[PDB]
């Protein structure tokens, strides 16, 4: 019995009313359960026979369907609406099957990131290694892209990148990217630039500086 | 028409000593 | 609403409504007014305090088995003796088949108390290992219950003919049901050969056979057929529905391997042989009492 | 209180045994299935098999079927996740969770969780980051906004903790999550926006810990010269 839930994500603002849609492979009747998992919490049991409500479950949730489609609707979503939602048959007790989720994302209007380039510091060229990061600081969507250029040829495969949660004031996002050279490739080379195409900027902002300043 | 409370409390930890009957015993109510 | 019970014998075993087993009217008749009804606690959360709800199901059983006890003792004339003994015995096994859910009977109200009992122990494949469980830690109090009228009666009188340990001894139903039919039918036997005897004992004239043609021993060789075919029809039945249930079964019972164990077991002075051509008309008898040869 | 309690993170090198236990209390243990669930760092959840407590029937999910030893103890009251030899691939977050109906008796639904066990496999020792500044400068300064950080380099295992100020600067502080280095380290980036005209006037020390290593350091981070 294999479990479908669309979209896999999916993102409102506070007060939308948003459906999430469960597809089961053949017929299971009324025997499905929903949770919530907010992030590091364990899931917790929120509807159970597709429309039932757990003691404590605000009733603007609600659970709907019968035979191999079901929904979940949050008729005005709250903050601490925004979590992960997963189905899950309960028709081959104790067998058990798992949709794989649906997460809730703030929707926002559109910010461009603010870009900064960070040379690596004297105390770890000493090191024997050098990190340059590249922040791009509170954003939206999370989409991104950005590319180093090591005198300008563009660099691949030495870079690792890493995205914060929605901020829990303005739901932004934040970028931090690491290019990681030694040295000898470092002291070998000039200009050092991050090059951030986003949705908010209309054309690729580079930041950039020459060893040495 | 029974005391249903008696019937309750009566139902365990009673504990009083009446003796063995023989099963071809016969009384009245 | 349990009402009074109708005269013992009043209605014979049940061959026709299930047409795998014969019921006694004493199983149709049995006290389920608390079972019946109870329903869900406040709680409103997911799972519920399940704890609490079989405490909630031990009072609603001891109630009905209070009634039911109280019910075959007024069915027995207010007489405390081994007949009472024995009908406590069998409903309290059948209490403890419709608890454990491996009642033979699947009809109106049972089916009402299955879905409450199914609602305090789940339906998962492990439910009937505990209610089972619950079961025997339970029957003895539910007997006690059941011998709540006789004690509360006879007061400093009071003597212990019922035996607890007979009593809530697990076999399965059918086993029980046995044990009762074979019971009745050694109360209807001397009764109907002797209603035979009274027409067509002895000889006619000194040679002929008083049922060759005296019509009054006829009807009697009727009545006595009509009653003999029945007990026959209940035993083909019964026993099938035992070596079904047997060898369906893991939990042997060491004594049993034949319906005649179980009657051997239950009736003083049995004789499987005599008892074989009793209900086949073939005994004795049947045979110079009825047949014109 | 109705309750699941599982055992504490536990970090491995590849080839070593494990058994993760989750403890019972508030509730008859021996009446109840009791299942097991995986969750890899950013997926979903992943039912992994069930045990009666009662009698320890067992049921596996095809996918770990011999890949995994699920047992109880009713005792104690404890059921339990067993590998033999544990793989990288293993890392993840395991759940424990008990198995219960509604009150018709024919829903069945996980209604208590226990909080999770974090099993992270790996080849790397417990080892000790590097602190480098992130400075300021006018390279990292949009309007009147400058930009400072700490780069928290080459530590095992993955725990480490920022704050800034001691804690009395948490506005425009954003510590990224660690990414893990193609050396089986981790590094992070901790970094917060502050007024260029603070720059000279008021310090920013970020205070990086790592208990496994037992290493803690405050790095102050000046504008250079």
């Amino acid at each position: 019995i294999v479990m479908t839930q669309s979209p896999s994500s999916l993102s409102a603002s506070v007060g939308d009313r948003v459906t999430i849609t469960c597809r089961a492979s053949q017929t299971i009747s009324s025997y499905l359960n929903w949770y919530q998992q907010k992030p590091g919490k364990a899931p917790k049991l929120l509807i159970y026979a597709a429309s039932s409500l757990q003691s404590g479950v605000p009733s603007r949730f609600s659970g709907s369907g019968s035979g191999t489609d079901f929904t979940l609707t949050i008729s005005s979503l709250q903050p601490e609406d925004f979590a992960t939602y997963y189905c899950q048959q309960s028709y081959s007790t104790p067998l058990i099957t798992f949709g794989q989720g649906t997460r809730l994302e703030i929707k926002r209007t559109v910010a461009a990131p603010s870009v900064f380039i960070f040379p690596p510091s004297d105390e770890q060229l000493k090191s024997g290694t050098a990190s340059v990061v590249c922040l791009l600081n509170n954003f939206y969507p999370r989409e991104a892209k950005v590319q180093w250029k090591v005198d300008n040829a563009l660099q691949s495969g030495n870079s690792q990148e890493s995205v914060t949660e929605q901020d829990s004031k303005d739901s932004t996002y934040s970028l931090s990217s690491t290019l990681t050279l030694s040295k000898a490739d470092y002291e070998k080379h000039k200009v050092y630039a991050c090059e951030v195409t986003h949705q908010g900027l209309s054309s690729p902002v580079t930041k950039s500086f020459n060893r040495g300043e | 028409q029974l005391d249903f409370e008696d019937v309750w409390n009566s139902s365990y930890g009673v504990n009083d000593s009446f003796p063995d009957g023989d099963y071809d015993a016969n009384l009245e109510a | 609403n349990c009402n009074y019970k109708r005269k013992r014998r009043e209605r014979d075993w049940d061959c026709n409504t299930k047409k795998d087993v014969c019921i006694p009217d004493r199983r149709y008749q049995l006290c389920m007014k608390e079972l019946t009804n109870l329903v869900n606690n406040t709680d409103t959360n997911f799972h519920r305090d399940i704890t609490f709800r079989k405490l909630y199901l031990k009072r609603k059983l001891i109630y009905d088995a209070a009634v039911e006890g109280d019910l075959l003792l007024k069915l027995n004339n207010y007489r405390y003796n081994k007949d009472f003994c024995k009908d406590i015995r069998w409903s309290l096994g059948d209490f403890g088949d419709i608890i454990m859910g491996t009642d033979m009977e699947g009809i109106g109200y049972s089916k009402v108390v299955e879905n409450n009992l199914r609602s305090i122990f789940g339906t998962d494949e492990k439910a009937q290992q505990r209610r089972k469980q619950w079961w025997n830690e339970s029957k003895a109090q539910i007997w006690t219950a059941m011998m709540y009228s006789v004690k509360k009666r006879l007061k400093g009188n009071f003597i212990w003919i019922c035996k607890l340990n007979v009593a809530v001894n697990i076999e399965p139903q059918i086993y029980r049901w046995i044990r009762e039919w074979g019971r009745d039918y050694v109360s209807e036997l001397p009764t109907e050969v002797q209603k035979l005897k009274e027409k067509c004992d002895g000889k006619i004239n000194y040679t002929d056979k008083k049922v060759c043609k005296v019509p009054p021993c006829q009807n009697a060789c009727k009545s006595y057929d009509q009653w003999i075919t029945r007990k026959k029809n209940q035993w083909d039945v019964l026993s099938n529905k035992f070596i079904s249930v047997k060898n369906a079964e893991k939990v042997q019972t060491a004594g049993i391997v034949t319906p005649y164990d179980i009657l051997k077991q239950e009736l003083d002075e049995f004789n499987e042989v005599a008892f074989e051509n009793e209900i086949n008309k073939r005994d004795g008898a049947y045979i110079e009492l009825c047949v014109c040869s | 209180e109705v309750q699941l309690v599982q055992s504490g993170a536990e970090v491995k090198k590849p080839g070593e045994s494990l058994k993760i236990s989750c403890k019972g209390s508030g509730y008859s243990f021996t009446d109840y299935w009791i299942g097991w669930v995986r969750q890899m760092p950013g997926k979903g959840l992943e039912w992994m098999g069930i045990i009666y407590a009662g009698d320890s029937d067992t049921r596996y999910s095809p996918s770990f079927q011999g890949q995994v030893t699920i047992s109880a103890d009713k005792s104690i009251s404890t059921a339990s996740l067993q590998w033999s030899s544990l793989k990288a691939s293993d890392t993840a977050m395991y759940y424990c969770a008990r198995l219960a109906y509604d009150s018709s008796g024919y829903y069945y639904a996980f209604d208590i969780w226990g909080q999770g066990t974090m099993v992270t496999v790996s080849s790397a020792s417990t080892k000790g980051p590097s602190v480098f500044p992130l400075a300021p400068s006018s390279k990292s300064t949009s309007g009147g906004t400058a930009a400072l950080g700490c780069l928290v380099k080459d530590y095992f295992p993955e725990p480490v903790t920022v704050s800034w100020n001691s804690g009395a600067l948490t506005s425009g502080v954003h510590t990224f999550p660690a990414v893990l280095q193609s050396s089986g380290l981790y590094s992070l980036s901790s970094v917060v926006t502050v007024p260029s005209s603070s720059l000279g006037t008021q310090t920013y020390i970020c205070n990086v810990n790592h208990k496994p290593s037992n290493t803690k350091v405050d790095k102050k981070v000046e504008p250079k010269s």
